[PDB]
C-alpha cells in the first residue's frame, strides 16, 4: 500500500502521518528529517593565494653595459640603471668611476604557501537535493537516504521511499562562488586573466600544481640608492591578503533560510524552505486486516493537563471497551494538534495515555484509535 | 499568542485589516457607501410613490383626511385645515 | 488558504446580519409597484 | 506546583454544616462528599 | 507564577490566600504579620 504525504522541509521536527489502508487496522508513522543536502556541481576555474616576488641578485656590469631581454615569465619586470657606483664593505665593487651599469630584474610566481593558504574559485551549477529521514517504523527508528527529486526509490525493511520532488528549488549559491578552508563565499570573481593589482585574482592559477601564474601585481623597478646594491621596487600588496581581511561573513552566517554551510564536498545544509511530499510504499507485511484488528466501543476522552507550546505540552486520556487484545495505532484527526504516541497496546476495558502538541488555546480535536474515533476537549495554557 | 476567539461583532472585524494583505477595508467601506446610496435611493422612490399616491386626492373636496390616517405619514398631517 | 477575494466573517452572526439584507431594498420595490398598482385601479375607477 | 492531571478531579459535590457559631475562631463544622478520579493532597479554599 | 494578595495592616490575624496557577492544582497559602515596625531616621539635636 502505497502512502503519500507532504511535511514541510524543517530539519529536528518530527511529524506524526496516520496510514489507513481500508480494512486493515490503522498505523501511525513518525518521520523527522535528519538533514537536507543541496550539493551543487562545482567546476574549479583557478585558485588564488599570496604572490611571491622573485629577485635574484642584480647584475652590476662594472665598466659595461648590461642588456634586458624579454622573458616570458608573469610580470617580468627589466630595467638597466646607468651612473651607478656601487659599495660593499670593503669599498667600491666597480674599478670603473663612470660607465657601470645595474641590471635589475623582477617576476611573480606562486608563494610557498600556496600549497596551504589559497581561495579557490569555483563555477556552482544545478544543485542535487539529498534528504536523510528517520522513521519510527515497527518501533525501531529506520534511516533513509535519498534523492529529494521524486525519482530515487530507496528500501529499507521492504518499504520502498520515494522523497521529493522540493517543492522550493532555492539555494544560497549563486552562479560563481569562491571557497576558503571551511568558508564559502558569493563572489562575482574576475575571469581567469582579468585580475586586477591589490584584489582578489592578482595572481591567478587554473591549478594548485600549475607552472604557469598569470600575474597583475603593478611591479615596477626602481633606480638603487646611491653607493647600495638592492633592488627596489613598488609593487600593490597581496590581493589574497587583502581578501582574506575584506571578505566579511560568509554564506554559514549570512545566508537566508537558516542554512549551515559545509565543505569537502561545498554543500547547503538544513535551509528550512518550502515542503517536501514523502512516498512510502508499505508492505503487506505491516497491514493488519480490520477483522484481525481490535474493534474499540464506549470511548471518552478527558484532558488533564495542557500547555500550548512547539513541544508536547497536552496529556490526555482515552478510555475504551476492546474486542480483543491487540496494537491499534494512534493519529489526531485535527491538523491543529499531533499526537507524540504512533501505536499503544489495547485490552478489553481499560484507559491509554496519550501525549500531544498544539498552539490553540481551545483545542477539539478527534483521536482515532485504531477504527473508531474519539473527541477531546482541551483548554490549553500559555 | 493568542486564546481569544474571532470577532463579535464587526470589533475584531477590523482586526483583521492587519491580517491578508493592504487592499480590503476601503473597499468594504465603499461597498457599504454604495449599499447607503441604494438605501437613499429607494426613500427617495417612495417619497416619490407615496405622492403618486396622494396625488389624485390633490385637488379638492371631501375625501380624506379618510384615509389619511391611516395614511402613510403625509397623507397628514396634511388634510387641514 | 484556498481560493481568491479574502473570504473572513462569522457562521450564525453571519447569518444574523445576511438575514437582514436582501430585506429591505426589495420591501420598498415592491410597495412602490404595490402603490402603482393601486394608482392604476383609481384611474381605472375614474 | 503540582498539575492538575498529577493531583486529583473531583466531581458529585455536596456540603453540609451540622454546627455553626458565629465567632472570631473556627466555630462553623462542614462536611464535604465527593467523588475523587485518583489518590493525592487537594488545597481547601474559601472562595467567599 | 506572580501571586498578588493583600491583607489589612494588623499582626496577630492568620489571612488565607489561594493561589490558582491556569492548569495547576489550587494552593492554599497561609499569611500572618508576626510585626511591622516603623523606625524613624533620628538627628541628636542635645
Amino acid at each position: 500500500y502505497e502512502h503519500v504525504t507532504v511535511i514541510p522541509n524543517t530539519v529536528g521536527v518530527p511529524y506524526k502521518t496516520l496510514v489507513n489502508r481500508p480494512g486493515y487496522s490503522p498505523m501511525v508513522l513518525e518521520m523527522e528529517l535528519l538533514s537536507v543536502t543541496l550539493e551543487p556541481t562545482l567546476s574549479l576555474d583557478y585558485i588564488t593565494c599570496e604572490y611571491k616576488t622573485v629577485i635574484p641578485s642584480p647584475y652590476v656590469k662594472c665598466c659595461g653595459t648590461a642588456e634586458c631581454k624579454d622573458k616570458n615569465l608573469p610580470d617580468y619586470s627589466c630595467k638597466v640603471f646607468t651612473g651607478v657606483y656601487p659599495f660593499m664593505w670593503g669599498g667600491a665593487y666597480c674599478f670603473c668611476d663612470a660607465e657601470n651599469t645595474q641590471l635589475s630584474e623582477a617576476h611573480v610566481e606562486k608563494s610557498e604557501s600556496c600549497k596551504t593558504e589559497f581561495a579557490s574559485a569555483y563555477r556552482a551549477h544545478t544543485a542535487s537535493a539529498s534528504a536523510k529521514l528517520r522513521v519510527l517504523y515497527q518501533g525501531n527508528n529506520i534511516t533513509v537516504t535519498a534523492y529529494a527529486n521524486g525519482d530515487h526509490a530507496v528500501t529499507v525493511k521492504d518499504a520502498k521511499f520515494i522523497v521529493g520532488p522540493m517543492s522550493s528549488a532555492w539555494t544560497p549559491f549563486d552562479n560563481k562562488i569562491v571557497v576558503y578552508k571551511g568558508d564559502v563565499y558569493n563572489m562575482d570573481y574576475p575571469p581567469f586573466g582579468a585580475g586586477r593589482p591589490g584584489q582578489f585574482g592578482d595572481i591567478q592559477s587554473r591549478t594548485p600544481e600549475s607552472k604557469d601564474v598569470y600575474a597583475n601585481t603593478q611591479l615596477v623597478l626602481q633606480r638603487p640608492a646611491a653607493g647600495t646594491v638592492h633592488v627596489p621596487y613598488s609593487q600593490a600588496p597581496s590581493g589574497f591578503k587583502y581578501w582574506l581581511k575584506e571578505r566579511g561573513a560568509s554564506l554559514q552566517h549570512t545566508a537566508p533560510f537558516g542554512c549551515q554551510i559545509a565543505t569537502n564536498p561545498v554543500r547547503a545544509v538544513n535551509c528550512a524552505v518550502g515542503n517536501m511530499p514523502i512516498s512510502i510504499d508499505i508492505p503487506e507485511a505491516a497491514f493488519t486486516r480490520v477483522v484481525d484488528a481490535p474493534s474499540l466501543t464506549d470511548m471518552s476522552c478527558e484532558v488533564p493537563a495542557c500547555t500550548h507550546s512547539s513541544d508536547f505540552g497536552g496529556v490526555a486520556i482515552i478510555k475504551y471497551a476492546a474486542s480483543k487484545k491487540g496494537k491499534c495505532a494512534v493519529h489526531s484527526m485535527t491538523n491543529a494538534v499531533t499526537i507524540r504516541e504512533a501505536e499503544i497496546e489495547v485490552e478489553g476495558n481499560s484507559q491509554l495515555q496519550i501525549s500531544f502538541s498544539t498552539a490553540l488555546a481551545s483545542a477539539e480535536f478527534r483521536v482515532q484509535v485504531c477504527s473508531t474515533q474519539v473527541h477531546c476537549a482541551a483548554e490549553c495554557h500559555p | 499568542s493568542t486564546n481569544g476567539t474571532a470577532h463579535g461583532h464587526p470589533h475584531e472585524i477590523i482586526l483583521y485589516y492587519y491580517e491578508l494583505y493592504p487592499t480590503m477595508t476601503v473597499v468594504i467601506v465603499s461597498v457599504a457607501s454604495f449599499v447607503l446610496l441604494s438605501m437613499v435611493g429607494t426613500a427617495v422612490g417612495m417619497c416619490v410613490c407615496a405622492r403618486r399616491r396622494c396625488i389624485t386626492p390633490y385637488e379638492l373636496t371631501p375625501g380624506a383626511t379618510v384615509p389619511f390616517l391611516l395614511s402613510l405619514l403625509c397623507c397628514v398631517r396634511t388634510t387641514k385645515a | 488558504h484556498t481560493t481568491l477575494g479574502v473570504q473572513d466573517i462569522s457562521t450564525t452572526a453571519m447569518s444574523w446580519v445576511q438575514k437582514i439584507t436582501g430585506g429591505v431594498g426589495l420591501i420598498v420595490a415592491v410597495a412602490a409597484l404595490i402603490l402603482i398598482v393601486v394608482l392604476c385601479v383609481s384611474f381605472s375607477r375614474h
